[PDB]
C-alpha cells in the first residue's frame, strides 16, 4: 500500500499517527463474482478490460441510491461515477452524474460514513451528501487479477503509523496495539482543520446560558486546531504551559501552524473502577497579580482533603478557590461538580468550563499548571489549542454528528 | 342570498373586538386619558380596523370577477337557443330542443327549455343496398336515410323520427362490386322498386 | 339545569333548542390531576425559607390599624438562594395570645408588579439567582402586605422584596423529598401535567419498544410532543392526549348517532358498529329504507340505522348503423320542460 | 388530457385548534361564539354542496355494462382499459389495469389526503404517524363520495355503449362495423372491401403498447422514439402539482402555533402554571386574536379553490357529452386532427 500525501493527509519529512477508515491488505481473486460485505473499495488498473464496482444492499428498491463506478481504460483513466437512482441501468435522478480524465499509476476510492460519501481523487478530496447511504453495505465486484486488475476491502478504523521522506509514504504498519486510539487521535489537516468521519468522543459545546438538544444550528465554537499534542503524560515536575505549540516538550501531530490561540481542550482518561479515578492534586493560574488555586473535596468544611474525580462518581462534591492578598487567605465556594467529569476548558479571557458551562471568571490568564500526583502517566487523551472559527453543527442528544 | 347576507353579517360584527386598548369605544377614551396619552391607545383600533377594511375589498373584487365569467355563458345560451336552435347535444335540455322561453329571477336570468321525448318506436326491416346483375351496386348517398321492405313495398324514412314516403332516383349513387348481403334484383323488375 | 347529555349540548352552544343537522362535541372535565418531571442529570440539594408576620391590636381603635406588625426571614432580614433547589411558604401566627384573637383579622398578601406569582413559585418555576429581603433595595419589584378586619376597610402594612436574573440552574420544588440522590418523577397510564425537558402539556404516558438510534425528544411541526426517551437505556414512550373530538348528530330535539373515533360506549348509545375510518355508534333498528340525513357516503335514517347511497339508473341506445338486420325507430312523441 | 372534478373536504374544530384541552380558554371563548360557528357553518355547507353536485353526475346502466368485456372489440387489443371484474370480494367491479399504474406513482407520496384511518389513532404503541398528528389539532379528512366502486361502474357504462347499435332489445353489433358508421360522417365510403382497417388495427395497438409503456416510468429510452411522451409528460406534472397544492396548505396552516404573538410563550398551560388567573387572561388574549385571524384566512382559500373546482367540473361534462357519445366536428377540439 503506497498511496498519496493527500490521500492520507500528512506532512512533508515527518511520522504521525492516522486514523480513520484505511486500507489494510490486497485481494487477488477470479472467481468473476463475489459479494462482500465492505464500507469501501481501493483499486490500480492498467489493464485493458471493462472493470466495473457497485455498492448495493441485498434487495431491489425504487427509491434508493446506488453507488456504480465504471473504468474503461484507453490513453487515460476514464472513470464514470454515477450515483442515481436506477429502474431494474434507467437512470432517472442524479446525485452526481460525471466523467473523469484521471492519470494513470494513481488509486482511487470511495469511503462511506453516516449519510456522507466522501471521494479520494489524489489530488483533491471531494464530498456529497448523499441521503440514506447507511444502508449501502454489500459490494458487488467484477474484476479479473488476469487483465491486471487488484483491488483492496475497508473494514473498519484502523491506526496506522505513518512515516513520510520527501513527498514518499516510506513506512505503513498496522498497530496491533493502539487500543482505543480511534476514538481519540487524529491528525491536523490543512488550515487546522478536523477531518471528517471523526466520532467526536468528548467534544462538547460550549455555551453561557441553556443548552441545545437537537436540530441544525449556526454556532460560533473554538474547532480550528493550531497544534495536538496525544499522551502527553503530564506529571508532578511539568510546570506551565504558556498557550503556544513552541517549547521544548511539544510533540504537535500532522500540521503545526505558529500562532496565539484563545483555548486549551482538555480531555480525560476514566474506567469504569471508581477507586483508581480519585487523583489527589490541584490546578494553579497564573494572572496578572495573584495565583489562583482550584480544589475539590466531598466535605463542605474543605479543610482536610484534596481530589478531583474523573468519570462517574457516586456522592456529590463541593470546590472551592484560594487567594492570597497579603497573607490574608481568602476562600470561597463554586458549585458542585456534574455527575461524570469529562472534560476541562480554559480560556484567555478568564473563563472555566466544566462540561461546557462557565464556573467562574478570572481577568486574565498566562499559564495554567495542571498539577496531579500519579504513579504513571496514563491520564490525558490528548491536549489541544484552538480558536474560535464559525461552523454548522448537527446536534443530536446533546453531541456533535457532524460539522461544516 | 345568504351569501351575500353573511359577508356584512361579519364586516360589522368586527368592531366589537378592541385591540390591545382600554376599550372599544373612542369617546370612552378620551373621557378618561390627557390627550397626550391617548394617541397611543387611539393608533391600535385604527390599525386593525384598515386591516380588516383591506381584507373585505380583497373579497369583494373576487366576487366581481367570478360574476365577470358567468355572464358569457348566458350571452350564449341567449346567442344560441333563443335565436337559433343549435344541434348540439347535452346543450339547452338533455334531448332535442324545440325553443326556449326567458324570464327574470333574483339577480339573473331563468331559462325554460323545451325539448321532445320518445314514447313509442317501430319494428323496420332493413337493408344496405342494390346490387343489379351482381356487378352494379347503387346504395344510398345521404347517410341518414334507412331502405326497408314492408313486406314487398320499399320504402325510405329517416333514422331520428319515422317519416315515411317513396323512394326517388335522386337518392342513390354508384359504387362498384356489389358487397354480398344486398338485394338480388335483376334490372327489368328494378321499376318495381324504384 | 346541564345534567342529561342532550342538555349539555345547550350549554356548550349557549342556545336553547337546536336545528338540526350535524354538531360537533367534546365535554372536558374538571380535574386535580397528578404531576410528573423528567430532567437531565444533576444532584439535589435543597434549602427552606419561612415568612412569618407577628402582630398585635389595641391602641385607639381596632378597626382603623393594628397596633404593630414584624415581618422577617427566618428571623433574619435577608435570604440568599446558593443551592439547587428551594421552596417558599407563607406563615401567619394565630396563637400569639393563645387564645386566637386574629380570628378576625385577616392578613394575606397581595399581587404587585412581579412578572410572577408568590403562590407559584413552587412550581417547577426555572431562574439564576434570587436573592428576597424585606428592606428597600434598587430595581426591585414587591408584593405588598394587607390587613383588614371582616374585610371593611383595607390598609397596607409592609412587602416583601425580591430580585432576579433569568437562566437555567436554580428551580422551585413543591415540596423537600428527603433521601433521593437525584430527583425525579414518573406517572404511567393515566392523564397527567407533564414537565419533561422544558416542554408543558397533559396527556397518557405509555411504555413500548421501538428500535430509534438518535435523538431524546420527538416533536411535530406544531411544538407539541409526541415522544422521548429515557437517557439510561433504550425504551422510548409515548404521550397522547385524553379528550379526542367527535360528531353528534341531532334530529326532532334529541340525539341520534356520534362519529366516535374511541372503541367503547358513549352518550346514552348502545350498539356499536365499525366502519373502515371511524366507530359508528347509535341505538337504532336495522328496518328503515329510507333517509332524513346525509353525510359523506351514506345516510342516516330516522332511528339511527345506516343506509348506503344507490347510484342513479339510466337507460341509453347507440347510434344506429348501416347493417341488413331490423332497428327501432321513434314514432310518437311527448314534451316536458326543464329549468 | 387531464381534467379535475372533486377535492377533499375538510372539517374543522375550532376549540381543539385554539386552545388545546384546557378548560381555562373554554370560559374565554365564550365572548367569541358568534365569531366560532359562522367557520364550522362554512365548512360544512360546501362540503355538502360538492357532494351534491358529484353525486348528480355518477350515472348508472346495466344492459350496457355487460357489453364491456373482452369478447366484443374485434381485433382491437382494448384489455389493459376495461375494469377486472372479480376481486374474489363483494365488489362488483374494481379498478382497472391502468389506473393501478397511475396510482402506484403519487398516491404514495400523499401521506395526509388519502384514505386516512382514524382507528389507529388512539392506541399509542408507535410514534405518531403525520396524519395522526393533524387529528390531534382538530383537522378531519372526511371521505370522498366516488369509490373504487362507482368510478368503475360509470367509466364501464361508457365504453360499454360504444358497440350499443340501434338495434332490438340488448344485441350488439361487431365492433368492425360500429367504425363503418363513423367514418360515413365524414365522407362516404365508396370501397366495397375494408382495407383500411388492416392498418388501422396494427397502428392502434403499439399505439395503446407505447402509453402504457410511458406510465411505467421507462422513460429516457421512449422519450427519444415519438411524441407521444411530450402529451404524456404534462399530464404527469399536472397530476403531481394537484397534490403538492393539495399538502402545502395544510403544511403551513399547522406551522402557524409555533409562532407565539407578544406574550411569554406558546404553550397555555405554560402560562397558567406561572401567573395568577387575574394576570394571564390578558395573555391569553393575544393568542386567541392571532389564531382566530389564521382560521379566517384559511377558510377564505379554501372557498376559492371549491369554486374553482365548480368552474373546471363544466368543461369535463361538456366532453363527455359532445366526444364520447357525438363525435362533434369542431376543429381544435378532441384531438388535433379528424376526431
Ligand atoms: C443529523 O443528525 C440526525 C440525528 O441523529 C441524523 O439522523 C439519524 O440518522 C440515523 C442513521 O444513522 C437514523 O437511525 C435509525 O437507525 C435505525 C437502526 O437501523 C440502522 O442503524 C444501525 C446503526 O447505524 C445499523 O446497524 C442497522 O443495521 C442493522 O439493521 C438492518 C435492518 O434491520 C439490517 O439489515 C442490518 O444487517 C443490521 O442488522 C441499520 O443500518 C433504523 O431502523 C432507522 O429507520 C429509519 O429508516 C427506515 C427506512 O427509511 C424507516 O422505515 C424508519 O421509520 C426510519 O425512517 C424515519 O426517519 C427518516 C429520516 O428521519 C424519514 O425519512 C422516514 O420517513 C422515517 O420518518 C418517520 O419516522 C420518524 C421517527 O422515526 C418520524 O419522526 C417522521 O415524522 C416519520 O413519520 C434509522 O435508520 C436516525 O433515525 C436519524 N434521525 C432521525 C431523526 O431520523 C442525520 O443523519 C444527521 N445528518 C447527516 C447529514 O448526517
Ligand atoms: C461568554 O460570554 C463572554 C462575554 O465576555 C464571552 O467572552 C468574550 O469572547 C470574545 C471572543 O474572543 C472576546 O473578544 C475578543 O475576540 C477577539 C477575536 O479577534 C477577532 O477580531 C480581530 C479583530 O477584529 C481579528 O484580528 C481576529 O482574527 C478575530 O476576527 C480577540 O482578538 C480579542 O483579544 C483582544 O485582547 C488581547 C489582549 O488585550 C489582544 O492580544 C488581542 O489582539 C485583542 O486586542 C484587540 O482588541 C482589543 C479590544 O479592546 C483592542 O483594545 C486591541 O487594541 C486589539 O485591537 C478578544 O478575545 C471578549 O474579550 C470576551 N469577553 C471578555 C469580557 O473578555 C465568551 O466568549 C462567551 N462564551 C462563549 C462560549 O461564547
Ligand atoms: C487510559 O487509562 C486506562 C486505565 O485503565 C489505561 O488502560 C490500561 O493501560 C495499561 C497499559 O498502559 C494496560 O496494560 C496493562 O499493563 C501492565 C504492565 O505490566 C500489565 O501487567 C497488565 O496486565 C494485567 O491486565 C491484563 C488485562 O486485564 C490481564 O490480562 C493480565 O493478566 C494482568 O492482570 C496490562 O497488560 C491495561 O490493561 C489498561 N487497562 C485496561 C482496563 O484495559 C490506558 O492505557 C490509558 N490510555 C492511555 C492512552 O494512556
Ligand atoms: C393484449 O395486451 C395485453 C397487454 O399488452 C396482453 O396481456 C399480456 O399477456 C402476456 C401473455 O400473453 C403477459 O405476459 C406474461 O405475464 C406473466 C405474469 O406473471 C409472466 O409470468 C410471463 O412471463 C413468462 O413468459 C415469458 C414469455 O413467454 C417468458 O419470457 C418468462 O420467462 C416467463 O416464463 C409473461 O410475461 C402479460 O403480463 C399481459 N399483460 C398484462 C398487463 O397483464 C394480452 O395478451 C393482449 N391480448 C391480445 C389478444 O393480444
Ligand atoms: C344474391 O345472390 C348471390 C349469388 O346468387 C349470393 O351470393 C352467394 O351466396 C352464398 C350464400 O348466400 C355465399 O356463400 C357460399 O355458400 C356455399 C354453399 O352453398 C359455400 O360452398 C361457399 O364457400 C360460400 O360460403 C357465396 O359466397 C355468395 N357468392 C359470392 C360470389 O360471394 C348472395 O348471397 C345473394 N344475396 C343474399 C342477400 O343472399
Ligand atoms: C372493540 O371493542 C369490542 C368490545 O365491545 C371488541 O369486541 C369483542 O372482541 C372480542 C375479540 O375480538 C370478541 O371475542 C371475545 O373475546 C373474549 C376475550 O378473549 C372471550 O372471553 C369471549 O368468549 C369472546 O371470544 C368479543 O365477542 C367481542 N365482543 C362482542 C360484544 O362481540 C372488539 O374486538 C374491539 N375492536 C377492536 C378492533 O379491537
Ligand atoms: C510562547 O508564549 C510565551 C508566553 O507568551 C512567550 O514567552 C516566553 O516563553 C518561554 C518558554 O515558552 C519562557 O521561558 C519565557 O519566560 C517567556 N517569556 C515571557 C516574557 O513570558 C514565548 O516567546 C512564545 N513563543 C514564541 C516562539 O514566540
Ligand atoms: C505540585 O504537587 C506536588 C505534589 O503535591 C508538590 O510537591 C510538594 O510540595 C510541597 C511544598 O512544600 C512539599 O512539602 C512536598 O514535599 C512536595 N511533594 C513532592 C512529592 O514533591 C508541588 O509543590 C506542587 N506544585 C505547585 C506549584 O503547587
Ligand atoms: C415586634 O418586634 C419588637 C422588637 O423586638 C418586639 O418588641 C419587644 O417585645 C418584647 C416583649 O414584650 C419586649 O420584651 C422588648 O423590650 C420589645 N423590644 C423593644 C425594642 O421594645 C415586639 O414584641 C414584636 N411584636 C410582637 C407582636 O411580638
Ligand atoms: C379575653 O380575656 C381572656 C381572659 O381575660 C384572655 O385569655 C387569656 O389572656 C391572657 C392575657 O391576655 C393570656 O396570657 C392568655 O394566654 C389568655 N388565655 C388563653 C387560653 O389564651 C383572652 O386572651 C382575651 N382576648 C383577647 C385579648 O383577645
Ligand atoms: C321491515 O320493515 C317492513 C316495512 O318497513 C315490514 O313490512 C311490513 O311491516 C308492517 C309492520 O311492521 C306489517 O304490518 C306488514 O305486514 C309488513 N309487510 C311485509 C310484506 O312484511 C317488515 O315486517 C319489517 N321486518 C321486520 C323483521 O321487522
Ligand atoms: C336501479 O336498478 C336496479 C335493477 O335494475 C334496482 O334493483 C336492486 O335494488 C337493490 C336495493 O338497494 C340493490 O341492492 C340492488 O343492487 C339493485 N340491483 C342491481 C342489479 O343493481 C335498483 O333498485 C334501481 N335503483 C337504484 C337507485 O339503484
Ligand atoms: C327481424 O324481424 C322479423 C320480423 O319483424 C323476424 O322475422 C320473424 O322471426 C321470428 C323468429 O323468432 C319468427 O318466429 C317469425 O315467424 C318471423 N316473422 C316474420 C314475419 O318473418 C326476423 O327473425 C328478425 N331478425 C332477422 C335477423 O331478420
Ligand atoms: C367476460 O365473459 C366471460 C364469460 O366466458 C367471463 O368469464 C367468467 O368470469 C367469472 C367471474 O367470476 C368466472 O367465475 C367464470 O369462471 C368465467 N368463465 C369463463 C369461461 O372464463 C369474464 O369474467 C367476463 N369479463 C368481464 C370483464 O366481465
Ligand atoms: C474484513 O472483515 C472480514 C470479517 O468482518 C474479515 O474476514 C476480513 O479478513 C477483513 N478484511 C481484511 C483485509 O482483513
Ligand atoms: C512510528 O514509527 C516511527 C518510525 O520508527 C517510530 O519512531 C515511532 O515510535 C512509531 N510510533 C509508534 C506509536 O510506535
Ligand atoms: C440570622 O438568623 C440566625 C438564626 O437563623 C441568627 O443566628 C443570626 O444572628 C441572624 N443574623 C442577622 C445578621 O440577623
Ligand atoms: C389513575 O391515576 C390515579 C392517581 O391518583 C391512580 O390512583 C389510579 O390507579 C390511576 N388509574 C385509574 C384506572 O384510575
Ligand atoms: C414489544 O413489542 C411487541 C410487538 O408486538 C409487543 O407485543 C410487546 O408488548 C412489546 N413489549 C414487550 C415488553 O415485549
Amino acid at each position: 500500500a503506497n498511496l498519496s500525501m493527500l490521500q492520507l493527509g500528512v506532512p512533508d519529512n515527518s511520522s504521525t499517527i492516522v486514523t480513520g477508515l484505511l486500507p489494510t491488505h490486497w485481494f487477488c481473486a477470479n472467481q468473476s463474482t463475489s459479494v462482500y460485505s465492505a464500507n469501501g473499495f481501493f483499486y490500480i488498473d492498467v489493464g485493458n478490460h471493462r472493470s466495473a464496482f457497485a455498492l448495493h444492499t441485498g434487495y431491489y428498491d425504487a427509491n434508493q441510491y446506488y453507488i456504480y463506478v465504471t473504468n474503461e481504460i484507453g490513453l487515460n483513466a476514464s472513470v464514470t461515477l454515477k450515483i442515481c437512482k436506477f429502474s431494474r441501468s434507467s437512470s432517472f435522478d442524479c446525485i452526481v452524474n460525471l466523467l473523469f480524465t484521471e492519470q494513470l499509476g494513481a488509486p482511487l476510492g470511495i469511503t462511506i460514513s453516516g449519510e456522507t460519501v466522501r471521494l479520494h481523487l489524489y489530488n483533491v478530496t471531494r464530498t456529497f451528501y448523499v441521503p440514506a447511504a447507511y444502508k449501502l453495505t454489500k459490494l458487488s465486484v467484477k474484476c479479473y487479477f488476469n487483465y491486471s486488475c487488484v483491488f483492496s476491502v475497508v473494514n473498519a478504523t484502523v491506526t496506522v503509523n505513518v512515516t513520510t521522506h520527501n513527498g514518499r509514504v516510506v513506512n505503513y504498519t498496522v498497530c496491533d496495539d493502539c487500543n482505543g486510539y480511534t476514538d481519540n487521535i487524529f491528525s491536523v489537516q490543512q488550515d487546522g482543520r478536523i477531518p471528517n468521519g471523526f466520532p467526536f468522543n468528548n467534544w462538547f459545546l460550549l455555551t453561557n446560558g441553556s443548552t441545545l438538544v437537537d436540530g441544525v444550528s449556526r454556532l460560533y465554537q473554538p474547532l480550528r486546531l493550531t497544534c495536538l499534542w496525544p499522551v502527553p503524560g503530564l506529571k508532578s515536575s511539568t510546570g506551565f504551559v504558556y498557550f503556544n505549540a513552541t517549547g521544548s516538550d511539544v510533540n504537535c501531530n500532522g500540521y503545526q501552524h505558529n500562532s496565539v490561540v484563545d483555548v486549551m481542550r482538555y480531555n480525560l482518561n476514566f474506567s469504569a473502577n471508581s477507586l483508581d479515578n480519585l487523583k489527589s492534586g490541584v490546578i494553579v493560574f497564573k494572572t496578572l497579580q495573584y495565583d489562583v488555586l482550584f480544589y475539590c473535596s466531598n466535605s463542605s468544611s474543605g479543610v482536610l482533603d484534596t481530589t478531583i474525580p474523573f468519570g462517574p462518581s457516586s456522592q456529590p462534591y463541593y470546590c472551592f478557590i484560594n487567594s492570597t492578598i497579603n497573607t490574608t487567605h481568602v476562600s470561597t465556594f463554586v458549585g458542585i461538580l456534574p455527575p461524570t467529569v469529562r472534560e476541562i476548558v480554559v480560556a484567555r479571557t478568564g473563563q472555566f468550563y466544566i462540561n461546557g458551562f462557565k464556573y467562574f471568571d478570572l481577568g486574565f490568564i498566562e499559564a495554567v499548571n495542571f498539577n496531579v500526583t500519579t504513579a504513571s502517566a496514563t491520564d490525558f487523551w490528548t491536549v489541544a489549542f484552538a480558536t474560535f472559527v464559525d461552523v454548522l453543527v448537527n446536534v443530536s442528544a446533546t453531541n456533535i454528528q457532524n460539522l461544516l | 342570498v345568504n351569501q351575500q347576507g353573511s359577508a356584512l353579517n361579519h364586516l360589522t360584527s368586527q368592531l366589537r373586538h378592541n385591540f390591545q386598548a382600554i376599550s372599544n369605544s373612542i369617546q370612552a377614551i378620551y373621557d378618561r386619558l390627557d390627550s397626550i396619552q391617548a394617541d397611543q391607545q387611539v393608533d391600535r383600533l385604527i390599525t386593525g380596523r384598515l386591516a380588516a377594511l383591506n381584507a373585505f375589498v380583497s373579497q369583494v373584487l373576487n366576487k366581481y370577477t367570478e360574476v365577470r365569467g358567468s355572464r358569457r355563458l348566458a350571452q350564449q345560451k341567449i346567442n344560441e337557443c333563443v335565436k337559433s336552435q343549435s344541434n348540439r347535444y347535452g346543450f339547452c335540455g338533455n334531448g332535442t330542443h324545440i325553443f326556449s322561453i326567458v324570464n327574470s329571477a333574483p339577480d339573473g336570468l331563468l331559462f325554460l327549455h323545451t325539448v321532445l321525448l320518445p314514447t313509442d318506436y317501430k319494428n323496420v326491416k332493413a337493408w344496405s343496398g342494390i346490387c343489379v346483375d351482381g356487378i352494379y351496386g347503387y346504395v344510398l348517398r345521404q347517410p341518414n336515410l334507412v331502405l326497408y321492405s314492408d313486406n314487398g313495398v320499399f320504402r325510405v324514412t329517416s333514422r331520428v323520427m319515422f317519416q315515411p314516403r317513396l323512394p326517388v332516383l335522386s337518392d342513390f349513387v354508384q359504387i362498384y362490386n356489389c358487397n354480398v348481403t344486398f338485394v338480388n334484383i335483376s334490372r327489368v323488375e328494378l321499376h318495381t322498386v324504384i | 339545569y346541564c345534567d342529561s347529555p342532550f342538555e349539555k349540548l345547550q350549554c356548550e352552544h349557549l342556545q336553547f333548542g337546536l336545528q338540526d343537522g350535524f354538531y360537533s362535541a367534546n365535554f372536558l372535565d374538571d380535574n386535580v390531576l397528578p404531576e410528573t418531571y423528567v430532567a437531565l442529570p444533576i444532584y439535589y440539594q435543597h434549602t427552606d425559607i419561612n415568612f412569618t408576620a407577628t402582630a398585635s391590636f389595641g391602641g385607639s381603635c381596632y378597626v382603623c390599624k393594628p397596633h404593630q406588625v414584624n415581618i422577617s426571614l427566618n428571623g433574619n432580614t435577608s435570604v440568599c438562594v446558593r443551592t439547587s433547589h428551594f421552596s417558599i411558604r407563607y406563615i401567619y401566627n394565630r396563637v400569639k395570645s393563645g387564645s386566637p384573637g386574629d380570628s378576625s383579622w385577616h392578613i394575606y398578601l397581595k399581587s404587585g408588579t412581579c412578572p410572577f406569582s408568590f403562590s407559584k413559585l413552587n412550581n417547577f418555576q426555572k431562574f439564576k439567582t434570587i436573592c428576597f429581603s424585606t428592606v428597600e433595595v434598587p430595581g426591585s419589584c414587591n408584593f405588598p402586605l394587607e390587613a383588614t378586619w371582616h374585610y371593611t376597610s383595607y390598609t397596607i402594612v409592609g412587602a416583601l422584596y425580591v430580585t432576579w436574573s433569568e437562566g437555567n440552574s436554580i428551580t422551585g420544588v413543591p415540596y423537600p423529598v428527603s433521601g433521593i440522590r437525584e430527583f425525579s418523577n414518573l406517572v404511567l397510564n393515566n392523564c397527567t401535567k407533564y414537565n419533561i425537558y422544558d416542554y408543558v402539556g397533559t396527556g397518557i404516558i405509555r411504555s413500548s419498544n421501538q428500535s430509534l438510534a438518535g435523538g431524546i425528544t420527538y416533536v411535530s411541526n406544531s411544538g407539541n410532543l409526541l415522544g422521548f426517551k429515557n437517557v439510561s437505556t433504550g425504551n422510548i414512550f409515548i404521550v397522547t392526549p385524553c379528550n379526542q373530538p367527535d360528531q353528534v348528530a341531532v334530529y326532532q330535539q334529541s340525539i341520534i348517532g356520534a362519529m366516535t373515533a374511541v372503541n367503547e360506549s358513549r352518550y346514552g348509545l348502545q350498539n356499536l358498529l365499525q366502519l373502515p375510518n371511524f366507530y359508528y355508534v347509535s341505538n337504532g333498528g336495522n328496518n328503515c329504507t329510507t333517509a332524513v340525513m346525509t353525510y359523506s357516503n351514506f345516510g342516516i335514517c330516522a332511528d339511527g340505522s345506516l343506509i348506503p347511497v344507490r347510484p342513479r339508473n339510466s337507460s341509453d341506445n347507440g347510434i344506429s348503423a348501416i347493417i341488413t338486420a331490423n332497428l327501432s325507430i321513434p314514432s310518437n312523441w311527448t314534451t316536458s320542460v326543464q329549468v | 388530457e387531464y381534467l379535475q372534478i372533486t377535492s377533499t373536504p375538510i372539517v374543522v374544530d375550532c376549540a381543539t385548534y385554539v386552545c388545546n384541552g384546557n378548560p381555562r380558554c373554554k370560559n374565554l371563548l365564550k365572548q367569541y361564539t358568534s365569531a366560532c360557528k359562522t367557520i364550522e357553518d362554512a365548512l360544512r355547507l360546501s362540503a355538502h354542496l360538492e357532494t351534491n353536485d358529484v353525486s348528480s353526475m355518477l350515472t348508472f346502466d346495466s344492459n350496457a355494462f355487460s357489453l364491456a368485456n373482452v369478447t366484443s372489440f374485434g381485433d382491437y387489443n382494448l384489455s389493459s382499459v376495461l375494469p377486472q371484474r372479480n376481486i374474489r370480494s363483494s365488489r362488483i367491479a374494481g379498478r382497472s389495469a391502468l389506473e393501478d399504474l397511475l396510482f402506484s406513482k403519487v398516491v404514495t407520496s400523499g401521506l395526509g389526503t388519502v384514505d386516512v384511518d382514524y382507528k389507529s389513532c388512539t392506541k399509542g404503541l408507535s410514534i405518531a404517524d403525520l396524519a395522526c398528528a393533524q387529528y390531534y389539532n382538530g383537522i378531519m379528512v372526511l371521505p370522498g363520495v366516488a369509490d373504487a366502486e362507482r368510478m368503475a361502474m360509470y367509466t364501464g357504462s361508457l365504453i360499454g355503449g360504444m358497440v350499443l347499435g340501434g338495434l332490438t332489445s340488448a344485441a350488439a353489433i361487431p365492433f368492425s362495423l360500429a367504425l363503418q358508421a363513423r367514418l360515413n360522417y365524414v365522407a362516404l365510403q365508396t370501397d366495397v372491401l375494408q382495407e383500411n382497417q388492416k392498418i388501422l388495427a396494427a397502428s392502434f395497438n403499439k399505439a395503446i403498447n407505447n402509453i402504457v409503456a410511458s406510465f411505467s416510468s421507462v422513460n429516457d429510452a421512449i422519450t427519444q422514439t415519438a411524441e407521444a411522451i411530450h402529451t404524456v409528460t404534462i399530464a404527469l406534472n399536472k397530476i403531481q402539482d394537484v397534490v403538492n397544492q393539495q399538502g402545502s396548505a395544510l403544511n403551513h396552516l399547522t406551522s402557524q402555533l409555533r409562532h407565539n404573538f407578544q406574550a411569554i410563550s406558546n404553550s397555555i398551560q405554560a402560562i397558567y402554571d406561572r401567573l395568577d388567573s387575574i394576570q394571564a387572561d390578558q395573555q391569553v388574549d393575544r393568542l386567541i386574536t392571532g389564531r382566530l385571524a389564521a382560521l379566517n384566512a384559511f377558510v377564505s382559500q379554501v372557498l376559492n379553490k371549491y369554486t374553482e373546482v365548480r368552474g373546471s367540473r363544466r368543461l369535463a361534462q361538456q366532453k363527455i357529452n359532445e366526444c364520447v357519445k357525438s363525435q362533434s366536428n369542431r376543429y381544435g377540439f378532441c384531438g388535433n386532427g379528424t376526431h
